[PDB]
């Protein structure tokens, strides 16, 4: 999962859907979502 | 509500000391004298006349 | 909705060479072409 | 020979939309002007 | 004919930039400050976060592929990284309540 | 003619070759392998690891061109091609140090592996012996010692310099008792890779295979492969007086000297002449000196960006332009 | 124009056609256009294909000619003092085309001490490679700067720079290639006149057999421009700050 | 000042003139079937030839 | 054995082999070059250079053009195979001066 | 996000106003090198000096070369800044030639060049308008609502405007059959049924 | 940025020399001329890589989001 | 001649009728598919 993550409170939380847009442990409203588990491929030139 | 000018002194980036504006995120090298209506930052020019 | 030669009830449109025609999946005739859009 | 074969092959051949050609050649980039 | 291109140079933004999120935003990859410097460009700090680099230029007729002012480089040196440039583009959408 | 190419303020001359018969009546100078046999000649100067420079005596322009040429063109090497990235929350986004990887040198030589075959799809394309593997997981985190603030960033955050030495090499079956006796490193362990800040970590692991020079730039195995041409000094009339000492400092330090008996400048060791050409502003050393530089004199200098001896990619070099030569002997020629 | 595919991603086309276009290759975009037909697409070639208008409407005159390097390239070759080997007269005549045009050498111009070709065989050998080529030309013209001679005794062959060129059966005599020659603006060119006597056809296959040669040639010759050879000699000093 | 108005200088006279066509007759003459001139200049030949 | 390489063209080749025009895939200048230089100390050949078509694409065309005396084809056969030698007594005098040092 | 490489068609800069674009893209065994084997990066030709008459170029390459060797920044200001003769004596003293014009070996062929070189780092920086967003073709595609014409604009599918500039230019060929075929049968054709009698 | 890994030119590496140049400077007070060619940069094709080399990743890391 | 790219030549097309003097061609052509160069994109049969 890792799922939302705060801008400077920087505290991981997973939001339940369509209950909140604001974060925890800060009234700050802007939260980044986090960079997957999923492996990616690239090349090297 | 009085939309105002960045680097003004009503203004929090006001004499910064770039770690008021380390937490702000805001670039030191930034001029200012715009204005952030709603998104898209904007500048008035300077007009003249006869 | 319906293809004139197979009868198709799905319709795919194009956006690779922005032709923007519009080909029922099954035989590949297309339904229509030059599109009128609204500007 | 070739002195009236450049000449001959110099006159004007029918067809040429000489009206077109000539306004486009004319267009190009004490005291009076 | 430089003073209405070198609005068009491309380099650094500010130290902000990897935060900000504007419309249409390019990069370059490695900048450098230039060679010959001037008064002017220190008292804006300019050089402090400059926009293009200062390669190696020979002056020369080559190939032909160079006859009014065209450009001949080599394929090693783009290879070792001359100036990857780096898009960077906004996209929007609103989430929007009906009357119902 | 006499070989030497004769500069001057504004010009060189005869650079060509003119060493063909059918050039004059006399057709002297014919192709003869025994008669070039006794002509040739190596010279080796200063060698050490890393770095070469020996001499090459009496070759025309030609076959000594493509030898430079095929030093950074053809004899291969390895580095990285596929970066399979993980968890990666820095702030030097994925394809820019994907990039830097490509550009490290490796210790390990080529002839160890094989050539990978790119008809084969990607799920055995990368055999056993063709590919080897290597690796680095790294997470900043806070130190917790006692310094005072802003000071050195390398005691308030460990591991937050990352550098070439952190890349672990991870051995694949059927090779570790091939590579047991040389473990692979960066030539230089010790560049900066990247910096991070605690709460920031990458992992990845990358695919280094067995690549051409002539098609990347990261496989290239020399840094830069040059040569020069014995510069060559005659001199008129002796040089006497004042003059001698004007003479002498428009030269770099060591490659004339003042003959201590009588007033005359001499030419000291030389090859460490480079061309200023600054005698020709003088107009005074006009007649004194016709300077040159010899047209069969080739200071070879070499050296390797750490992936195997100077010595032997030169060796490599001339053994596969034969094998590049005697290929096309053996093909027949169709209409 | 005809058409050729090309793995990269921009127009490309042959330089000297530039000079209709008059563009400048600093980011200006052309569009191109094709015909949808099977009539309209033998329309485009009989009339608008670039073999028929080698000349402009506007005089008469050739249009597309040598643009502002190709002069220079041709002019270092044809220099009274450019001397050849045999080795690299073949390396130069083997330029201009790519290997498939035959070719036959005519005997060096000094003939003793060594054989020595001279820089204006070469050039007589891209009008007429061999005798089954049928170009064969006559033709008189001045340069662009022509320092006249005794004028009442020699003629104008005899000035003291190269000068007046002089072509007698497809060789170069005397002369060099100065933009008067073979460039654009003057009606009396080389180019004009295979056109005037040898059709479209051969006056095309004739200067593209130059600008192979002078791309490949004279960055292997080198060419460059600096402080020294734009800077004031100290005699032009002193004299400046009198007169 | 001259780029603006030469395009529209040479637009202009375009459209007066645009349609004078030799017949086989040798004789210009316009689309209404008039005459304007009987040979092109003094004798008739190709200007650019 | 292949014959993506070395391939006489027969549009610019005389009636005997006394000029051809051969086409080399996948060779640049490093090969052209030194090819040029073997071939020109043959005391036959009057004619003998190359030329790349166009970058982009990966071909060479090599010129031989001679007298009557030998056919152009043995030529460049005997030429190609003179290199070969050429390459040998450089690596030859070469090694035993590393060796020795 | 994405980034891309310089490859060809790239509009580049040269800070003293010199709009250039990239016309190929050479390896490194064609381009030439100095007797220490540096390889130059971007190739200009000679030819825009005398024109364009910029000065400054031919003296801010001297400028920087000297003050790499010397290993100091060097100032370039208006009215002013570092001359010429201070900066002659400064590479001279390196060993190279006393006004840059150096002499370098061909790569293609191996022997020198018979002119001299003019060599030193300059600054060349990159412009905007990459060409990978403005390649556009139209075949076939989207019609306006009230003309049944191509639209304009490239992202609205584009399709361009043949003006009335070149209508004037193709009867002066006296072409008269893709005159058709360019203004109605690839653009505009469309087939209408008249009466002939009160016609309309 | 962080210094390029190689030169833009001939190619060889300087990764491991960014670091040297500023020790180079903090301690025994220099001139940043003779600084580096004692570090073994004779070419200047490769000097020019680390003079003109302005480092902002240490401008961009005080921006970080996790405090 | 000019030259042109081949990501605008695989996108403007011409149309060509099928003869008995090119139908061996267009064979060859169309099982191309609209993906590499040589081939077509649209296809209009008399009865279609
Ligand atoms: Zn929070
Ligand atoms: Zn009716």
């Amino acid at each position: 999962t890792l799922k939302y993550i705060c801008a400077e409170c920087s505290s991981k939380l997973s939001l339940s859907r369509t209950d909140a847009v604001r974060c925890k442990d800060c009234g700050h409203r802007i939260l980044l979502k986090a960079r997957t588990k999923r492996l990616v491929q690239f090349e090297a030139r | 509500r009085m939309p105002i000018m960045l680097r003004s002194n009503k203004c929090i980036l006001y004499d910064a000391d770039e770690s008021k504006m380390a937490k702000l995120n805001e670039c030191p090298l930034d001029p200012g004298g715009y204005f952030i209506v709603n998104g898209t930052e904007k500048v008035i020019l300077v007009q003249e006349q006869l | 909705p319906v293809c004139k030669n197979c009868h198709g009830t799905e319709f795919e449109r194009d956006l690779s060479n922005a032709n923007n025609d519009l080909v029922c999946k099954a035989c590949g005739v297309v339904s229509e072409d030059n599109p009128i859009v609204s500007e | 020979e070739i002195a009236l074969f450049k000449y001959r092959k110099a006159r004007l051949e029918p067809g040429t939309a000489i009206g077109a050609i000539g306004a486009q050649s004319i267009g190009e980039p004490m005291n009076v002007t | 004919y430089q003073c209405a291109m070198g609005k068009q140079a491309i380099g650094a933004i500010a130290y902000n930039q990897f935060k900000r999120i504007d419309t249409l935003l390019y990069l370059m990859t490695y900048p450098q400050q230039p060679m010959v410097k001037t008064k002017t460009i220190e008292l804006i700090d300019y050089d402090k976060l400059p926009a293009g680099q200062n390669a190696t230029v020979a002056v020369m007729s080559y190939s032909g592929y160079d006859i009014e002012d065209a450009l001949v480089l080599n394929k090693s040196s783009i290879d070792r990284g001359f100036g990857r440039c780096e898009t960077r583009r906004k996209t929007t959408t609103v989430l929007k309540r009906y009357a119902n | 003619m006499s070989n030497i190419v004769g500069i001057e303020y504004n010009r060189v001359t005869n650079t060509t070759s003119t060493d063909f018969p059918g050039f004059s009546k006399d057709a002297e100078n014919e192709w003869n392998v025994e008669k070039f046999k006794k002509d040739f000649e190596v010279n080796i100067s200063s060698l050490d690891a890393r770095e070469a420079n020996f001499d090459l005596i009496n070759i025309d322009t030609s076959i000594a061109n493509a030898f430079r040429r095929i030093m950074i063109s053809e004899v291969p090497s390895v580095a990285a091609e596929y970066v399979y990235f993980f968890n990666n929350t820095s702030v030097i986004q994925d394809e820019v140090l994907a990039h830097r990887i490509g550009l490290v040198p490796l210790k390990v030589d080529p002839d160890m592996l094989t050539w990978v075959d790119s008809n084969l799809p990607d799920d055995e394309k990368f055999t056993d012996e063709n590919t080897i593997v290597l690796s680095l997981n790294v997470k900043c985190t806070r130190n917790p010692d006692a310094p005072k603030g802003s000071t050195d960033p390398k005691e308030l955050y460990n591991n937050a310099h990352v550098y070439a030495r952190d890349l672990k090499f991870e051995p694949q079956g059927r090779q570790s008792t091939t590579f047991a006796d040389c473990p692979v490193v960066p030539a230089d362990p010790d560049i900066l890779l990247a910096k991070l800040r605690p709460g920031q970590e990458i992992s990845l692991k990358a695919h280094c295979i067995l690549g051409i020079g002539g098609d990347h730039a990261k496989f290239s195995p020399v840094s830069t492969a040059s040569y020069r041409l014995l510069p060559q000094i005659n001199i008129l009339q002796p040089i006497k007086g004042e003059s001698a000492r004007r003479f002498q400092k428009c030269f770099p330090p060591g490659v004339i000297g003042i003959d201590e008996g009588s007033d005359e400048a001499y030419v000291k060791d030389a090859r460490k002449d480079t061309v200023s050409r600054e005698v020709l502003r003088y107009e005074e050393f006009a007649d004194k000196v016709k300077l040159g530089r010899v047209r069969n004199h080739f200071i070879f200098n070499v050296e390797s960006a750490g992936a195997m001896t100077p010595e032997e990619i030169f060796f490599k070099s001339v053994r596969i332009l034969k094998n590049k030569a005697e290929y096309l002997k053996n093909c027949p020629i169709t209409q | 124009h005809y058409a050729k595919i090309r793995p990269w991603r921009t127009f490309r086309l042959n330089e000297c056609v530039c000079t209709p276009y008059n563009a400048d290759f600093d980011g200006d975009e052309m569009n191109l256009h094709v015909p949808q037909t099977e009539e309209a697409r033998a329309e485009a070639i009989n009339l608008m294909g670039v073999k028929n208008n080698l000349l402009t409407p506007k005089s008469g005159e050739p249009i597309i000619a040598a643009t502002q390097d190709f002069i220079t390239g041709s002019y270092l070759i044809s220099h009274k003092d450019s001397f050849y080997d045999r080795a690299t007269l073949t390396q130069l005549l083997s330029m201009m085309s790519d290997g498939i045009e035959h070719f036959d050498i005519p005997p060096p111009a000094i003939m003793k001490p060594y054989y020595l070709w001279t820089g204006k065989q070469v050039f007589s050998l891209l009008i007429k490679p061999n005798h089954n080529s049928p170009v064969v030309i006559n033709l008189d013209a001045k340069n662009k700067v022509f320092v006249p001679p005794k004028s009442k005794s020699l003629p104008n062959e005899m000035s003291q720079n190269d000068g007046f060129v002089i072509i007698r059966g497809s060789q170069i005599l005397s002369g060099v290639m100065d933009k008067s020659v073979l460039g654009d603006g003057k009606k009396h060119s080389v180019f004009y006149t295979i056109l005037r006597d040898y059709g479209p056809q051969e006056a095309a296959n004739a200067m593209n057999r130059m600008a192979k040669l002078c791309a490949r040639f004279l960055g292997n010759r080198g060419f460059s421009i600096g402080i020294n050879d734009v800077t004031p000699a100290d005699d032009l000093k002193q004299k400046k700050e009198e007169l | 000042v001259k780029t603006a108005e030469t395009g529209y200088m040479s637009r202009r006279l375009m459209k007066s003139l645009e349609d004078l066509s030799c017949q086989y007759d040798n004789t210009v003459r316009t689309s209404a079937n008039g005459i304007v001139q009987f040979t092109y200049g003094g004798d008739g030949l190709d200007p650019l030839e | 054995p292949d014959r993506e390489k070395i391939k006489l063209l027969t549009q610019a080749t005389s009636e005997d082999g006394t000029s051809a025009s051969f086409q080399i895939v996948e060779e640049d200048h490093t090969l052209g070059n030194a090819l040029r230089y073997v071939i020109m100390k043959n005391p036959d050949v009057e004619f003998c250079g190359y030329s790349i078509p166009h970058p982009s694409e990966n071909l060479l065309n090599i010129r031989i053009q001679t007298y009557g005396e030998t056919t152009a084809v043995d030529a460049l056969q005997k030429g190609l195979k003179d290199l070969m030698d050429l390459c040998d007594v450089v690596e030859s005098k070469f090694t035993e001066k590393i060796k020795s040092m | 996000r994405q980034n891309r490489r310089p490859e060809l068609g790239d509009k580049f800069s040269s800070r003293h106003g010199q709009k250039g674009v990239c016309g190929i893209i050479v390896k490194q065994e064609d381009m030439p090198f100095n007797d220490q084997g540096i390889v130059p990066d971007i190739i200009m030709n000679p030819h825009g000096f005398p024109s364009r008459m910029t000065v400054g170029k031919m003296i801010e390459l001297i400028s920087g070369k000297a003050g790499v060797l010397n290993g100091t920044l060097e100032y370039g200001t208006c009215f002013g800044g570092s001359k010429l003769e201070d900066m002659s004596k400064i590479l001279v003293d390196q060993g190279f030639n006393y006004s840059g014009k150096d002499m370098l070996y061909s790569g293609i062929t191996g022997e020198c060049l018979q002119a001299y070189i003019f060599f030193g780092p300059i600054y060349y920086q990159k412009l905007k308008h990459m060409v990978l967003d403005k390649m556009h073709a139209r075949a076939r595609g989207p019609r306006a609502v009230l003309t049944r014409q191509p639209t304009e604009g490239r992202s609205r599918d584009g399709g361009l405007r043949l003006g009335e500039m070149e209508r004037d230019c193709v009867i002066a060929y006296g072409a008269s059959q893709l005159l058709l075929e360019r203004l109605m049968i690839s653009s505009d054709a469309f087939e209408v049924d008249v009466c002939d009698k009160c016609g309309l | 940025m962080i210094v390029p890994v190689r030169c833009f030119s001939c190619g060889k590496v300087v990764g491991d020399k960014w670091e040297s140049y500023l020790n180079l400077l903090q301690e025994d007070e220099l001139d940043e001329g003779t600084a580096l060619s004692r570090l073994g940069l004779k070419r200047y094709c490769c000097r020019r890589m680390i003079l003109t080399h302005v480092d902002l990743i240490e401008k961009f890391l005080r921006y970080n989001p996790l405090e | 001649e000019v030259a042109v790219p081949d990501r605008v030549a695989k996108v403007l097309t011409y149309p060509e009728k099928v003869t008995r003097y090119n139908r061996h061609k267009l064979q060859e052509l169309i099982v191309n598919g609209p993906n590499v160069h040589p081939g077509a994109n649209y296809l209009l049969k008399r009865n279609e």
